[PDB]
RNA sequence: AGCGGCGAGUACACGUACUUGCUAGCUUCUUAGAGGAACAUUGUGUGUCUAACACAAGGAAGUUUAAGGCAACAACAGGUCUGUGAUGUCCUUAGAUGAACUAGGCUGCACGCGUGCUACACUGAUAUAUAUAACGAGUAAAAUAUGCUUGCAUACUUUUCCUCCGCCGAAAGGCGUAGGUAAUCUUUAUCAAUAUAUAUCGUGAUGGGGAUAGAUUAUUGC
């Protein structure tokens, strides 16, 4: 009977990728009214994983030292948000925001080894942990560069590139800047 | 006449002094010490000050 | 009646032995006497800088000097608690009696 | 490329920025942006159409952020 | 829905001597003119009887003559002496309040008669240099 | 790091060597009789030198300790 | 009748006071919903929606609050209601029943009933804070 | 008794609450509402005047704009009575220090301010006439009468009626 | 220092808020003395199964629980004789390098370097309103009351430090009188600003930014 912002349910969604299940947490104890809990979430290694996934979202939106600390605002730009992306394409916000965060994040990449002494640019494999913190981390940095010195608010910008993301359409930032990496790691291995 | 010491004198550096030097630089003026800061961190602990952290 | 005994030492040390003499002392004489209050602790302080001169990295002490105070209120004659006081109470707790008779 | 949005509305673009209320989004920026008028015009309008009911509120609106949505 | 017509609306105004007081709104419009700041225009804009919520395009003709009567001797209206420039005058030993053109033969005047008596502060300004004591070692450096 | 220098070594291995009788696998009852055994002037010492005797019981029942 | 529990946080101090009565609860001699932020109003709230309203329809709570600021004064006073209901039941009803109750609140979350241990760290010479330094300049 | 109208009332006002409520003072009503709606009253009844001068002065030190709404004199003092509630015995100090803000200094760090006292001294002048606030005999300040503190009651309880009922 | 208890009130309810006199008991809140608690405790895993490490449970707390204080042999021709009635040599000692007094300078500006403050805006500026901290500090001279023709009597009085409140003034400030040598008063169930709510501006070196300049006023001080 709890609700996300008192308005959202999350009592019926699912991931439909088996790979991030286990790194992206909507269940008991991540159950929250409002993604305000003042938990303590990097003492141990993996503890990061247990945090609300809508709270990793604001906590994101509080960047490039003018906003620091301003984490109430940052639950405000973010309620609004998921306002208008329930208003047009009539579906579950949170729904939408988990879908984002499974198509954000590249699968491999590519790191310099010194096996023989000589260095590649040999490519590698993405842990789960890792790729869902790149998709957090390129959705808000597009809304955040989208909105500076322009009409459009930041929750409206904020908006339309979650939907965009979900959608594989090569017009959100994270979806090019996927793409860009994973081109580089095909070419090298 | 005599004009021996008649510039008036009642405010500023000139008008006080270190209790112990008569030196007349970085004197302490908190809870009227009036010790410079040199002579007071030599006795400083004969007077009650003490160091923890 | 309703005199009062106020205490203050640098030295927590002393001042607790003779915050107890007074309260088993007072004890045998068969009066009613009210406990020790102990009053906020308060700290003065000094940070000045060592090197004499100008040169090195700029290092500091901090210097604390610590005050404390003890309150004993109990009902009984004047002149008998004033001689009770000079019962050979260490020199560094200086003792004012106050009568407070309003 | 600088923005040139009128300041006022005319006679001839006064019936057209009434269809703005048949609109699945209503906020003063996509406003703004489909008819090239100024924000302060684009509020102006939105308390024109809300006050006669054309113009239903989606939820509970903030200093910052006022989007509608149409009647139906 | 206010829906004026263009024809009534004009972009380019002429307040006083050399302005152009384009399409902003009054309050802001006029502080195009050289001694209105955003204190005084308000005021001004207030002791005229005008609308603050409108645009400076649709101004009838009498409003304009109206605000620029105030303007011109502010002290038979009722904004007071600590609201004004040149609070001495220095030659009339009156409060007036100078506005463009009348503003610059004003600050031309003063440079050169603390010129013409050697004053120190006069003297400086001729040197291009900076007069109200700044350090100027380090700053501006061009 | 939490590796015991040689005075707590010293120490607890005299207690386990002169009162091996009433010493016991429970750390409670090992330290009651350390507080008055030996002279320890912190309490802080006083849990570390219970708690390695009780450690070195538990060796014990395995056989033979080197060193002891 | 009547107990008295308090909840913590950074330096906010809440006292929570229950007794029986018919349902009223009251902040500083204000009702619970002049609470300022508005956005954190639900944190208040948690509780109280957990248990129902059934078992607390014959309780008053009184509270005080002081020191602290915005968020830690909200988060003092969740942890002093929860407390309060816990104890005022351990009194003056059997106690299985407030095992039950317990365990209701903490499958939602710790810190409705144990405290935040977190607090300020002093800062040093030689820098602005406790860690950052002086820009060094070579 | 009252046949005035209230002020727009947003919503979020009307969400329901798992405990139970009273109306009888002051301190069981919304602040902002009670403010803006009392303050019309004042005007209406002309209760109190709106001092000429006032018309081109602004509110303090750190503000360097006026207040652009033609009714803060009214807004000003009406929470004014609210305050003398929860304070009884304050005085002109006491206000300045409330109504205080930050003035920026330029490309000099900014700090906190100090509203100016006339303003607030021709405010508690002109309610003592009205009779609703005294001057104590007693130790300092001045406080609520009887009449006063009726005044402000009476219109709170009023205030609720309009909005959940 | 608090919470209660007994009255008296002003208001409204099928008991709540506040004001005011008196004063059973108690220590949750406050202050401060003495004690307890954590040892790798218990499981699983790694390890020569030794010294020891990792994960889980319980627990307020398991990176020695967090931050500091003190600091071993020895060195540097490191800095300080401009802190010293600490001090060795040399120089000066009545036309003084001693002690003062008057006026200037240490800040002087074609340039280079280091630590910083304010910004380049809408996650903003302006205006109003709401809610909300912790460590501190405070009392021999000049001046004030009254005359002799600022000079010398008389009071060694209230004066000086933080200043409530009342009145005047756009403001900065001025005038008159309380309290305090202080958990007692300033003043802190609050002495702040980020925050929050509503409205105006609207991508335009603009309502961003506030350097450089002109005129006027009041305090500190010979
Ligand atoms: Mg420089
Ligand atoms: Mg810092
Ligand atoms: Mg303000
Ligand atoms: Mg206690
Ligand atoms: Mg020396
Ligand atoms: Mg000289
Ligand atoms: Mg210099
Ligand atoms: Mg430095
Ligand atoms: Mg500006
Ligand atoms: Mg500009
Ligand atoms: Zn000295």
């Amino acid at each position: 009977d709890i609700k996300l912002f008192k308005k959202w349910s999350y009592e019926e969604i699912n991931i439909a990728d088996l790979s991030l299940v286990d790194c992206i947490a909507v269940s008991q104890k991540a159950c929250v009214y409002t993604p305000h809990t003042a938990g303590r979430y990097q003492k141990k290694r993996f503890r990061k994983a247990l945090c609300p996934i809508v709270e990793r979202l604001v906590n994101s939106m509080m960047m490039h030292g003018r906003n620091n600390g301003k984490k109430l605002k940052a639950i405000r730009i973010v309620a609004y948000a998921f306002e208008i992306i329930h208003l047009m394409t009539g579906e579950n916000p949170l729904q939408v925001f988990v879908n984002a965060v499974q198509k954000g994040g590249p699968r491999e990449d590519s790191t310099r080894i010194g096996s023989a002494g000589v260095v590649r640019r040999q490519a590698v494999d993405v842990s789960p942990l890792r790729r869902v913190n790149q998709a957090i981390y390129l959705i808000c940095t597009g809304a955040r560069n989208a909105a500076f010195r322009n009409i459009k608010s930041i929750s409206e910008c904020l908006a339309e590139e979650i939907i965009n993301c979900a959608n594989e359409s090569s017009s959100s930032y994270a979806i090019k800047k996927k793409d860009e990496i994973e081109r580089v790691a095909k070419a090298n291995r | 006449g005599c004009i021996l010491n008649v510039h008036p004198k009642k405010y500023g550096q000139g008008s006080r002094q270190c209790r112990v030097c008569s030196n007349k630089h970085a004197i302490i003026r908190k809870y009227n010490i009036n010790i410079c800061r040199q002579c007071f961190r030599e006795r400083a602990d004969i007077i009650g000050f003490k160091k923890y952290r | 009646r309703r005199i009062r005994i106020a205490l203050t030492s640098k030295n927590l040390r002393a001042i607790e032995k003779v915050c107890s003499d007074i309260m088993k002392g007072a004890k045998e004489k068969n009066l009613n006497v009210s406990g020790p209050v102990r009053l906020p602790v308060k700290t003065l302080r000094i940070t000045t800088r060592k090197s004499p001169c100008g040169e090195g990295t700029n290092t500091w002490d901090r210097f604390e000097l610590r005050i404390y105070k003890r309150l004993i209120d109990l009902y009984s004659q004047c002149e008998v608690v004033t001689q009770m006081t000079s019962i050979n109470i260490d020199p560094v707790v200086e003792v004012e009696v106050i009568i407070t008779d309003s | 490329e600088k923005l040139n949005h009128a300041v006022f509305i005319d006679k001839s673009l006064h019936s057209k920025i009434l269809e703005c209320k048949n609109m699945k989004v209503i906020t003063p920026s996509a406003i703004a942006e489909k008819y090239k008028v100024n924000l302060s015009v684009a509020r102006a309008v939105i308390n024109h159409l809300a006050d006669k009911k054309l113009i239903a509120e989606v939820c509970v609106q903030s200093h910052s952020q006022k989007l509608y949505t149409k009647v139906a | 829905l206010q829906v004026i017509d263009n024809n009534d609306f004009q972009h380019i105004l002429r307040i006083l001597n050399t302005n152009v007081d384009g399409k902003e709104k009054v309050i802001i419009a006029l502080t195009a003119i050289k001694g209105i700041g955003k204190r005084m225009a308000t005021v001004i804009c207030k002791q005229a009887n005008v609308d603050p919520t409108k645009r400076a395009g649709e101004l009838t003709t009498e409003e304009i003559d109206n605000i620029v009567h105030i303007m011109s001797t502010p002290t038979q209206f009722k904004i007071p002496d600590w609201f004004l420039n040149r609070r001495k005058d220095l030659k009339e030993g009156k409060n007036i309040h100078v506005i463009a053109n009348q503003l610059d033969s004003y600050l031309r005047e003063d440079l050169e008669r603390m010129k013409k008596i050697r004053l120190h502060r006069g003297l400086r300004h001729h040197w291009g240099l900076r007069v109200r004591g700044q350090h100027t070692k380090t700053t501006g450096r061009r | 790091g939490r590796v015991r220098t040689k005075t707590i070594k010293r120490a607890a291995r005299q207690i386990v060597e002169k009162y091996y009788a009433k010493l016991t696998l429970d750390f409670q009852i090992n330290k009651k009789i350390t507080e008055e055994v030996a002279i320890i002037p912190s309490k802080r010492m006083k849990n570390k030198v219970a708690g390695f005797v009780t450690h070195l019981m538990k060796r014990i029942q395995k056989g033979p300790v080197r060193g002891i | 009748k009547r107990v008295q529990t308090f909840g913590k946080k950074k330096t906010a101090v809440a006292v929570a006071t229950v007794t029986n009565g018919k349902g009223l609860i009251k902040l500083n001699g204000k009702n619970l919903d002049l609470v300022e932020p508005y956005i954190l109003k639900t944190k208040v709230y948690e509780p109280l929606w957990l248990i129902g309203s059934g078992k607390l329809k014959n309780l008053d709570i009184r509270i005080r609050v002081k020191g602290g600021g915005q968020t830690s004064q909200i988060y003092a006073i969740r942890q002093a209601i929860g407390k309060g209901i816990i104890s005022y039941y351990q009194k003056y009803v059997d106690e299985s029943t407030k095992k039950e109750l317990k365990d209701v609140l903490l499958r939602y979350d710790r810190s409705l009933l144990v405290g935040d241990t977190r607090r300020c760290e002093p800062k040093k010479f030689g820098g602005k804070g406790a860690r950052a330094r002086y820009q060094k300049s070579y | 008794q009252f046949t005035e109208d209230i002020g727009v009332v947003n919503k979020r006002l009307l969400e329901p609450v798992p405990f139970v409520k009273t109306n009888n003072c002051i301190k069981d009503v919304d602040a902002d509402l009670f403010i803006r709606s009392y303050a019309t009253h004042l005007k209406l009844h002309n209760k109190i005047t709106y001092p000429k001068w006032c018309t081109f002065v602004k509110t303090g030190k750190g503000r360097k704009l006026a207040p652009l709404n033609e009714d803060w004199y009214f807004i000003r003092a009406s929470s004014i009575l609210r305050r003398l509630y929860l304070h009884p015995d304050i005085g002109v100090g006491f206000l300045r220090r409330q109504f205080s803000s930050k003035q920026r200094r330029g490309v000099a760090p900014n700090h906190t301010s100090l509203a100016s006292g006339k303003i607030l001294r021709s405010i508690l002048q002109q309610l003592e006439n009205l009779g609703y606030v005294e001057q104590n005999p007693k130790k300092k300040g001045r406080r609520l009468t009887t009449k006063g503190e009726n005044a402000i009651n009476n219109f709170a309880r009023y205030i609720n009626k309009k909005v959940y009922n």
